[PDB]
RNA sequence: GGGCUUAAGUUAUCCGCCGAAGCUGUGGCAACCUGUGUGGUUGGGUAGGGGAGCGUCGUGUCAGUGGUGAAGCUGCCGGGUGACUGUGUGGUGGAGUUGAUGCGAGUGAGAAUGCAGGCAUGAGUAGCGUGUGACGGGUGGGAAUCCCGUCCGCCGAUUAUC
RNA sequence: GUACCCCGGGAGGGGAGUGAAAGAGUUCCUGAAACCGGUCGCAUGCAAGCCGUCAGAGCCUGUGUGGUGAUGGCGUGCCUUUUGAAGAAUGAGCCUGCGAGUUAGUGAUGCGUGGCGAGGUUAACCCGUGGUGGGGGAGUCGUAGCGAAAGCGAGUCCGAUA
């Protein structure tokens, strides 16, 4: 039972070739070639679904930072405030609130402002 | 599943747009060096473009004027088109069959050469279709 | 899904700084923050949030040590013993913006788009300035308490 | 089935060319497996596939697929089919009259029965068999087994307690 | 030397594009008889004749 | 690195924050243990061991299906934890082949300076094998490179003749 | 097996005919990939790029999802072989096809599973010209071991009936 590998062997291929359809050069016309790049795709793929969150958390204390320096605060106390007064709302809501609803988040300020230590 | 409407040059170059074709297929000259004389001819008046063919220096101009030329005669059978109303609308140059012959080298070597050959395509449409 | 700004969407201001005996790395971080805008809540890395800043008075910048005579300054111009060397001090006397340029673009990160913004920094080395159109309002480095 | 090896393969006595010098990959022979027009390295060879089941194996299962459809009543039995001279007519309806169309028959006697071999030799729906040949196989393909009178009789006498 | 790796289809794209050639140009004949379209300070190929409407002095016999 | 002593240096101390695929929250999957209502523990991995599968070809049987268009090829729209896939929807194509369950394998390729073919790269690049040709006319769709003629040059112990 | 007509010296094409189909036109079924082009959309001439990935404006399209991608972050190929390779260690220009754990023994030894079970099983061969079924127990393994062996035997051997 003599068995051709080519119907087969093509399905693979297509996946890779698809796969890589907006790559630069040979990496999006050559199965070999496309198949390098689409291991390096897939480990900074799966490496930056975990870096997301980190970098979107950075931009959030970034802009959560500027807001409340804006009103005369760090954002370290003003973190810390939040904390001690009990206001669970988190950084992305805050970043949120500080470019959408400024007067909430000076608001906000203020409370952490009260609920500082003082000391 | 084949069927009616079954694909055609003119449906694919013109698509019932007035104007018509010409094929000169294995042409035994190089692709490359046929589209180094295209790309001039491009985009041209028919009879502008055959004139200037009849004095320019390559060897792919005849060729090419002949295409151009046959074109144009298409356009004025089938369509009553003028030649002078018409502009090359569409130009281009495919490969077609290689062969390979042996060119004896130093050392009993023996180097591979190719002679290429090309399909040359043109489509002239009236000049009123430039600006359409 | 988290704000980003929309192309010319932050509108971009103008800010003047009197240079006037403040040290120049104060000065450099001042500006470079500014430039790139990190002061607004609408920040973005990707797009340029930031504002003009124009510095004067940059040949009155203060120094301290002995930083006007041994903190150097080099260039090479790519061949061999291409090297020229001259003291932030002198610098600050013959061309003082290309000091001031030289510190806000080492503190500044290393982008096409910090390249694009560093053009945003214009430093005159008296106290007059040529951008009475663009209307520049004063900035005052200050310091937020704890 | 049987294919080629690199040693049976016509030619590829010498090596195609020096080991070194050439800047080509070291080759033994024109006739090497990953050469085309090479010997296949594992290709089947001429086999057999016979297993050596046991006896008592063999007739059970027998005996479980006989058993199966007796219980289900698919075992008809007829005194012959067919009289005098014979046709393929008559014995298709002796069969229809019977039941459907996925038919075993079993007639025995090996030498002399051809009245109703011959009768029911043509049916293409129908095998027929010798009792001293039933067989699992032919047992669980049936549908239904009609055996003649001798047929039966010659089966249980051949194997019974 | 040898061509170390295979050039990519950018750059030789790049360096191929740079072989063409330009349109030859052509001026209209000044005889009035003719008005073909010849090389300039070239000798007409159907008329056969050179210089402007009035001079017009025959250079090929064609 | 910029820059920093007006510390952004060293040091003691205090108050905050940042910070990982660690921990926690939430949702899904899996292995194992356990009394079997719960729950617990675990799931980086090369050589390598164990387990369970996808796809290709042939084939027994049953159910079928196909010019109202099979295989193959090629789009789109989808699906699964993976190999992969749709009983979605076109195009091309023209004679086969699907599902269930078994059986048998020439059953899966990216590497062997692997083999065969096709085709790129270098590149319109190097070369076109010692040299003297010019012109008038002819032929022709097309002529530096064919024919004829006239000038001129070359060989001549050979570029001759046998 | 393309009459006839047109451009052409032809080649080739354009009409038309034949045919269900001619983009089945003889280089002729199907016609993949590398490779070479025309057209359209977007990007691209201040930029340092293992060519991707995550974030993301604008434009095009909206067949309201797709195409493209300014700009920011992160990021040193594949295989082999190595203590250690992005390696300036090896191999690979590219695609398509091919190319390596097979088969045979009433072999050796496990396991899963099925049959029979103190029993299990046949080999050659014979019959079935009708096969895959029946016969065939010659043998062979299990049924007692211990000893060089005679031998003895739930014992035996060394030993002195220790
Ligand atoms: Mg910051
Ligand atoms: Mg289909
Ligand atoms: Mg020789
Ligand atoms: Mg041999
Ligand atoms: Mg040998
Ligand atoms: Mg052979
Ligand atoms: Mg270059
Ligand atoms: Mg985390
Ligand atoms: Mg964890
Ligand atoms: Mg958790
Ligand atoms: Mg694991
Ligand atoms: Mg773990
Ligand atoms: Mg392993
Ligand atoms: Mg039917
Ligand atoms: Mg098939
Ligand atoms: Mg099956
Ligand atoms: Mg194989
Ligand atoms: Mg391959
Ligand atoms: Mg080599
Ligand atoms: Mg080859
Ligand atoms: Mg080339
Ligand atoms: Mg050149
Ligand atoms: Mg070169
Ligand atoms: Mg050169
Ligand atoms: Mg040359
Ligand atoms: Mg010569
Ligand atoms: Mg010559
Ligand atoms: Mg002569
Ligand atoms: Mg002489
Ligand atoms: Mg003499
Ligand atoms: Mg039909
Ligand atoms: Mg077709
Ligand atoms: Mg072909
Ligand atoms: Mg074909
Ligand atoms: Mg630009
Ligand atoms: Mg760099
Ligand atoms: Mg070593
Ligand atoms: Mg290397
Ligand atoms: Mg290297
Ligand atoms: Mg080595
Ligand atoms: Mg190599
Ligand atoms: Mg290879
Ligand atoms: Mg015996
Ligand atoms: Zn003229």
């Amino acid at each position: 039972a003599r068995v051709k590998r080519s119907v087969n062997a093509k399905k693979k291929r297509r996946e890779v070739l698809d796969q890589a359809s907006g790559y630069r050069g040979q990496r999006s016309r050559l199965y070999r070639k496309a198949k390098e790049q689409t291991l390096h795709s897939a480990t900074y793929s799966f490496r930056d679904r975990r870096a997301k969150k980190g970098d979107f958390r950075s931009l959030w204390i970034q802009r959560i930072n500027a807001a409340s320096r804006a009103q005369g605060m760090t954002y370290n106390r003003f973190i810390n405030g939040l904390k001690n007064a009990g206001v669970e709302v988190d950084r992305k809501m805050l970043a949120e609130l500080a470019v959408s609803d400024i007067n909430a988040f000076n608001s906000l300020v203020e409370v952490a402002k009260a609920s500082q230590p003082q000391n | 599943m084949s069927k009616t409407e079954r694909p055609s040059r003119r449906a694919a170059l013109l698509g019932d747009r007035p104007g018509s074709y010409a094929i000169a297929r294995h042409v035994r000259m190089s692709a490359s060096k046929c589209r180094r004389v295209i790309n001039l001819v491009r985009g041209m008046d028919a009879v502008d473009a055959v004139t200037m063919l009849k004095f320019q220096p390559q060897a792919a101009a005849e060729p090419i004027r002949k295409v151009i030329a046959s074109a144009m005669a298409n356009a004025e059978q089938t369509e009553g088109l003028r030649a002078d109303d018409l502009y090359i609308s569409q130009a281009f140059v495919d490969e077609g069959i290689t062969m390979r012959r042996i060119r004896p080298r130093a050392k009993g070597s023996a180097s591979r050469i190719l002679k290429r050959s090309a399909h040359i395509t043109v489509v002239v449409e009236p000049k009123e279709a430039r600006q359409a | 899904t988290t704000y980003s700004p929309k192309a010319g969407e932050v509108q971009r201001k103008w800010y003047v700084i009197d240079a006037e005996d403040i040290v120049l790395g104060r000065l450099a971080t001042t500006a470079a923050n500014l430039l790139r805008g990190k002061h607004k809540p609408q920040y973005a890395p990707h797009i340029d949030t930031g504002d003009f800043v124009v510095v004067v008075n940059a040949s009155k910048i203060a120094l301290t040590g002995k930083k006007a005579t041994d903190s150097l300054r080099y260039d090479h111009s790519g061949r061999p013993g291409g090297l020229r060397v001259t003291s932030i001090g002198e610098m600050l006397a013959k061309n003082p913006r290309r000091a001031v340029e030289r510190a806000v673009w080492g503190m500044m990160p290393k982008n096409k788009l910090s390249r694009q913004q560093l053009k945003k920094l214009k430093v005159y080395g008296g106290p007059e300035h040529p951008h009475a159109a663009q209307n520049p309002q004063p900035y005052e480095i200050t310091q937020i308490a704890q | 089935h049987a294919t080629k090896t690199r040693g049976q393969v016509s030619g590829g006595g010498k090596k195609p060319w020096r080991q070194k010098g050439t800047g080509r990959a070291r080759q033994g022979s024109t006739r090497a497996p990953q050469w085309v027009g090479g010997g296949t390295v594992h290709g089947p060879q001429p086999r057999s596939y016979a297993q050596r089941t046991p006896k008592k194996m063999v007739g059970a299962a027998l005996r479980g697929a006989l058993s199966d459809m007796a219980r289900d009543n698919r075992i008809f039995v007829v005194t012959s089919l067919v009289d005098g001279d014979k046709p393929s007519t008559k014995q298709a309806k002796a069969v229809l009259s019977g039941l459907a169309e996925l038919r075993k028959v079993l007639v025995v006697l090996d030498r002399s029965d051809e009245i109703d071999w011959l009768s029911v030799r043509n049916l293409s729906e129908v095998h027929v068999l010798a009792a001293d040949q039933l067989n699992t196989y032919d047992v669980v393909n049936a549908r239904t087994i009609v055996f003649s009178q001798a047929g039966l009789d010659a089966f249980v006498g051949a194997r019974s307690a | 030397a040898v061509p170390k790796r295979k050039m990519s289809r950018s750059n030789t794209r790049h360096r191929r594009s740079q072989w063409k050639t330009v349109a030859t140009k052509l001026v209209t004949c000044a005889n009035p008889a003719c008005g073909e379209k010849h090389l300039p300070h070239t000798a007409c190929p159907s008329c056969g004749g050179y210089g402007p409407r009035g001079d017009r002095r025959q250079v090929v016999e064609a």
